[PDB]
């Protein structure tokens, strides 16, 4: 090779060039690849100035500017790529302080603009201050007027244009308002949100339901009726939601001698005792008296490890030798023995906070007809849907939403249910409901609504007070979803809400709307199937052109999610909920159907609709040149429809990766402050990261000198208390220190567990620290997880199928070689 | 045909069909604010 | 300079050239290509000092009021200069009448959108681009 | 050893040959292909030192625009050190009249375009390479 | 013992060979292919000793030039020892009218691009062995 280009080329030059191609050669690439890398370097020399100073700086970014080209390894058809990066590059954009900060100031007003408004009407207060009769009749004409106002908004017949400039005009109100703090603003968007939909649902069923074929016609009634039901639960949930009490503890009698005592209930039938025990430690540090409060370890194991325990920490232990209605009747046969004025169901795993026991108690004195008060859950441990994803800290658990926004909308109308455990029960009204229901699976919500029938309200309070360890497998969590939704399934078919004696309405459709979300499997799959009865049959389902489809539709969706982004703000990442239907929408489903009337199991149903749906946009694609030019647009849409449902799916793949498990304890990554002391005198400081149940971890600043056999005693700082314990370094791999923590008596367990785990100030840092929901950081990011579970599919699917998505994924990921980056 | 002479008084009327339909809008948020705020303070107090 | 950094957009001129392009595509215009054009070539101009991009965008304000102006089918200044004094001295009911009939509210409605449109792409897209290679295009087919 | 940088392109004189191919494209020039490439190769062709290099610029400034004037249809100078004893036995008004309606403003505008066009496509485009490129192609005609 | 140092290529009379092309193609010239090739392999021997290199090119420059000279259909050695008497009386002024008119300024011009073209490429292509190439074809071609 050398011989032809020095035939061809001076030495100084063929130097040059041998140099370059070996250096290209070095990095693995191939002799044609490397000689058409050359050939386009020379040709790109001989166009652009790379000598030019702009162009030493490009060059110089080009990691940067071109993160999909290796400069070092060139590869066959890198033209194409340079071409679309730079044609993007000039497409895209790149005194901008001065403009910022006029933003940021317009922002400011713009948010202080209702702050400014409520102080004018506060100190001018004067909204219902006139004569009653008079001011029935104005709120009544009132009412009237803005419904026909509303009425004539939602049916107005529009053409392209006039349709398309409602759509932007009532969007910039949506994003306009959305940036108002407040609970007003969230009256507005529901009421915005709710007009919008009644306009695009009317207009699906007066305009286009095609009745021109007895093939087109069932399958279009299917579609609207599935969207008729989103619509529903859309609007329940709503009202649901609509506005949070954000109840506030009451502080308690300054006096002790008033206050009640507590039986704490900690039940088990399987659980090892090392998740028993911070429970029961972080227990006896609650902040009440101790002749007032009783702890209980229940244990359906029969087990003597717990009774030792129990005897040896302090607290009390008793068995059942008969078990029967499961955690029910172990409950109520605990509460057959607990003389105590109240009782406060803790779960196994979770664990309490010293501040506990009175930031919840204070109402049960004020309001004298309370019976129950339901405290959040928050979970420390990855959850199914955060370690297989690689999402920990940075995506919300699945009842995150629920514990906080949600429950506490329920405390309006009297409608937040037993969740469990963690939470205070009156002893007076619980032994007029007869204890925990024992008939179904979901016995909280049954013994809920009991309390409820009765007149008895109930609470909630929004602190995190309680931390657990999330579901351990992706296969456990869709079981306590099935439980939670067989249950509440088995409570509509035993007692009907909707239908009873004392309750306001308002708690039933409470009630009603906590089980549409267990019967949404079936729209899920109608939808998911849709867009295969236009590209696979030949059935318009909307008979409508794609351009009215794109716009009555996108206002819905972009609204809904608009609306749903500010009132669930830190609590659910958009498009999540979705991969969580989805996830579920095969197993709950035939449970409520059967009541109506990678894995060869769990994820059998995905490789299914991947196959279908892949199917159907390959006919898709048969289609856009096979079809006339008007009928075109038609599957450019239904394309985009099976490209969702690919992303939903691949999704739903990914969530299914069960990694690697070894640590023993769950690390909990807080930064709390401690010291170490060696047997010198000098302290030093050491930076905290992360702790666990047994173990710790510091980062020593400038890690002076330690090694893996000396002793070091750990001091921890609570408060204004300095507590010792042993402590034996563990891993030694530069600023990253290994503690182990031994086995201990019981004191110093509870000393360890109020430093660490029970301490009721993380989680609101936590909470502070939850990423902002944002669609377009979502868009990528759900991209990248459908991706990962399309390829872990393509690597552990059958062969005959393994084949079909290796070829698939490497097209994808070629494809994806050329979009451009910025 | 009532109906139909309304829509044709705003058929090529989305603009002003929009700003009524906000209108609306805001006196509706106004009045569920009212029953609300007001069901609230019955429940807590 | 070595890079010359002074090619930093057109920024808010952005909005000008649109309107000018709606309204030639609305038929309301007589466009002039060449300078338009040069007056974008203007606006583009580096200038290594930002007092003289400063001066440069407080000169070209009143040129390019002067050139949308020109290009627009509205009488001469000769006409109001002329009939300043007449208008003066009409009756307010006739004024107002022609100020009624002078404003169309359509108009108003498109470029309102526009602007909210072209903010939103200035915030996304980079304009300048655009402008310029739509200013060739119609310089392009005028010449030929 | 940065024995490449005594070949560097005729940036500074690549206005000079867009200019000039524009016009040719216009048909206001008289165009000698020859001519221009022997110019072309004077540029390209390096000296050993950069005062030398420095003093062919100002010995090439006169050639250049001797070129620019030559190239275009404008009478010998002669005949303008022969006549200017008649040029100024008539009005001077009416010689400032004339020179004023002579001078194409189009022209001028489309120049300052280029211009700017070339201050910015100096980074994307190397403009030495294509002045000389369609600088040959244009002998090649000529030559057959 | 390392004489493959010593094949530098033609290198100067790399122009000499070119010139003499560009000559042919304008057809100012009558090529001889087997005294040319002589000339060409009388520069191939190769020589370590740089003062015999410095005696051949002292020995090829009038070779060079009595080949240049041969190969041209100007008037043999005996019309101009015949006539010298006479022309040499006549003016200097004529000589070089004449010589104009025999050789135009387009040879000069594309000695001068040409000059260029070949010293930029003898710093890209390896052009001694395109011309050795060229001479072979050419000598071929005038044998059959
Ligand atoms: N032998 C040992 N090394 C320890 C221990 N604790 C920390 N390290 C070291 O510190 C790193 C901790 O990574 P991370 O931030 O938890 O982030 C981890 C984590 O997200 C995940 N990961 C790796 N191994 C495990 C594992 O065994 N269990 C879990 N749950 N995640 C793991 O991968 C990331 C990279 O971890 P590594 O590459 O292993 O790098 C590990 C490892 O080198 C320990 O108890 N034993
Ligand atoms: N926070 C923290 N704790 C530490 C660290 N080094 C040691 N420990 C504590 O000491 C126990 C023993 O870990 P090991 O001897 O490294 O033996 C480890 C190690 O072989 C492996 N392992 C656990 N986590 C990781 C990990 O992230 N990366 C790797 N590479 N191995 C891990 O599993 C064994 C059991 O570890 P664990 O169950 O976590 O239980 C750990 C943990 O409680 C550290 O850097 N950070």
């Amino acid at each position: 090779m050398s011989i032809l280009t020095r035939w061809l080329l001076i030495p100084p030059v063929n130097a040059r060039l041998i140099g370059r191609y070996r250096d290209y050669r070095r990095h693995g690439a191939s002799a044609f690849s490397a000689t058409l890398g050359c050939f386009w370097m020379i040709l790109a020399w001989i166009f652009i100035p790379l000598e030019h100073p702009r162009w030493q700086r490009i060059r110089a970014e080009h990691k940067n500017l071109y993160p999909h080209i290796n400069a070092s390894r060139p590869r066959p058809l890198d033209p194409v790529r340079y071409l679309i990066q730079t044609c993007w590059l000039l497409i895209g954009a790149s005194a901008f302080s001065g403009l910022q900060n006029i933003r940021g100031r317009y922002h400011q007003w713009m948010n202080e603009l209702p702050e400014r408004v409520s102080h004018k009407t506060q100190h001018l207060d004067e909204l219902g201050h006139l004569s009653a009769g008079a001011r029935r009749l104005i709120l009544g004409i009132i009412v009237t007027f803005s419904l026909i106002l509303a009425l004539i908004c939602v049916t107005q017949p529009f053409n392209p244009l006039a349709q398309f400039i409602f759509l932007m005009l009532l969007w910039g109100v949506a994003l306009i308002v959305r940036r108002m703090p407040g609970r007003f603003s969230a009256l507005m968007l529901i009421v915005l949100s709710l007009t919008v939909s009644c306009r695009y649902i009317w207009w699906r069923y007066t305009s286009t339901l095609n009745w021109d074929d007895p093939v087109s016609l069932v399958c279009g009634l299917i579609l609207l009726f599935a969207e008729t039901y989103a619509w529903i639960v859309l609007v329940l949930g709503y009202f649901q939601v609509v506005w949070p009490l954000n109840r506030q503890p009451v502080p308690l009698p300054k006096d002790m001698s008033l206050w009640p005592s507590v039986d704490i209930f900690v039940p088990t039938y399987n659980e090892d005792l090392n998740v028993v025990k911070n429970t029961i430690y972080a227990s006896l540090g609650i902040d009440w008296p101790k002749d007032k409060l009783n702890i209980w370890i229940l244990d359906d194991g029969g087990r003597e490890e717990f009774r030792q325990f129990a005897q040896n920490v302090g607290v009390k232990y008793i068995a059942r030798t008969t078990h029967e209605h499961a955690k029910a009747g172990n409950i109520n046969n605990a509460l057959k023995y607990a003389k105590g004025e109240f009782v406060s169901i803790f779960d196994c795993d979770h664990v309490p906070t010293r501040s506990f026991l009175q930031m919840t108690m204070g109402w049960f004195l004020k309001e004298k007809q309370l019976a129950m008060m339901q405290t959040p859950h928050h979970f420390f441990s990855p959850d199914p849907f955060e370690r297989n994803l690689g999402r920990f800290r940075k995506t919300p658990n699945e009842g995150t939403l629920f514990y906080g926004l949600v429950q506490d909308g329920n405390d309006m109308w009297d409608a937040t249910f037993f969740c469990g455990s963690c939470a205070v029960i009156r002893r007076k009204p619980l032994d007029e409901i007869g204890g925990i229901a024992v008939e179904t699976v979901t016995e909280d919500a049954h013994t809920s609504l009991r309390l409820h029938r009765r007149g008895y309200t109930s609470a909630y309070m929004r602190i995190p007070q309680a931390a657990g360890l999330a579901t351990e497998s992706l296969s456990a969590h869709i079981g306590q979803r099935i439980r939670w939704a067989r249950g509440m399934v088995q409570i509509f078919r035993l007692d009907n809400p909707l239908t009873g004696k004392g309750l306001k309405f308002a708690q039933r459709l409470c009630y009603v709307n906590a089980m549409f979300h267990f019967l949404s499997g079936i729209p899920r799959l109608i939808f998911l199937t849709a867009p295969l009865a236009f590209l696979l049959l030949h059935a318009y389902i909307i008979y409508a052109p794609a351009l009215m489809i794109a716009l009555f539709v996108l206002p819905h969706m972009i609204h809904a999610s608009l609306t749903n982004s500010k009132i669930q703000g830190k609590y659910r990442h958009s498009f999540w909920s979705e991969i969580y239907e989805t996830v579920l929408a095969w197993y709950i489903a035939p449970p409520t159907l059967v009541a109506l009337i990678v894995d060869w199991v769990i994820s059998r149903p995905y490789i299914f609709l991947v196959l279908l749906n892949l199917v159907g946009v390959a006919v898709g694609i048969w289609r856009y040149f096979y079809g006339p030019p008007t009928e075109m647009l038609t599957v450019v849409v239904s394309m985009v429809w099976v490209f969702y449902n690919l992303i939903v799916l691949g999704g739903a793949v990914a969530v299914s990766v069960e990694s690697k498990q070894v640590r023993r304890s769950h690390r909990v990554e807080m930064t709390m402050p401690a010291a170490i002391a060696r047997e010198d005198g000098h302290l030093f400081s050491c930076t905290v990261q992360d702790f666990s149940d047994g173990g710790l971890g510091i980062k020593i600043n400038g890690q002076a000198q330690i090694l893996e056999g000396q002793k070091v005693n750990l001091l921890l700082k609570r408060g204004q208390q300095e507590y010792v314990f042993p402590t034996q370094v563990a891993r030694v791999m530069g600023n990253e220190v290994g503690l182990k923590l031994m086995p201990l008596t019981t004191q110093q367990h509870i000393d360890f567990v109020q430093c660490t785990f029970a301490r009721a100030d993380t989680w609101a840092l936590w909470q502070d620290s939850y990423p902002e929901d944002k669609p377009l950081e979502s868009l990528l990011d759900i991209l990248k997880l459908g991706f990962r579970g399309y390829r872990h599919l393509a690597e552990f699917a059958p062969s005959s199928v393994k084949g079909i998505f290796r070829v698939l994924t490497s097209l994808v990921s070629w494809v994806v070689s050329f979009i451009p980056r910025r | 045909p009532w109906f139909e002479r309304l829509w044709y008084a705003l058929a090529n009327h989305p603009i002003l069909l929009a700003v009524l339909a906000a209108i609306s809008v805001i006196l509706l948020a106004w009045v569920l604010w009212r029953l609300l705020r007001i069901i609230s303070r019955r429940r807590l107090n | 300079s070595s890079l010359w950094q002074y090619w930093r957009g057109l920024s808010g001129w952005n909005f000008y050239f649109l309107v000018k392009f709606g309204l030639l595509w609305a038929g309301y215009l007589n466009f002039h290509p060449l300078l338009n054009l040069v007056f974008a070539a203007f606006l583009l101009m580096p200038l290594p000092r930002y007092s003289l991009h400063r001066l440069r965008h407080w000169i070209a304000l009143p040129i390019g009021f002067a050139l949308f102006w020109h290009d627009t089918w509205l009488p001469g200044p000769e006409s109001i200069m002329s009939q300043g004094s007449q208008v003066a001295g009409f009756s307010t009911d006739y004024l107002i009448d022609l100020v009624t009939r002078f404003i169309n509210w359509q108009m108003i409605g498109a470029i309102f959108v526009l602007l909210v449109a072209w903010l939103f792409l200035s915030q996304w897209i980079r304009i300048t681009v655009f402008v310029v290679a739509i200013l060739l295009w119609l310089n392009v087919l005028t010449l030929a």
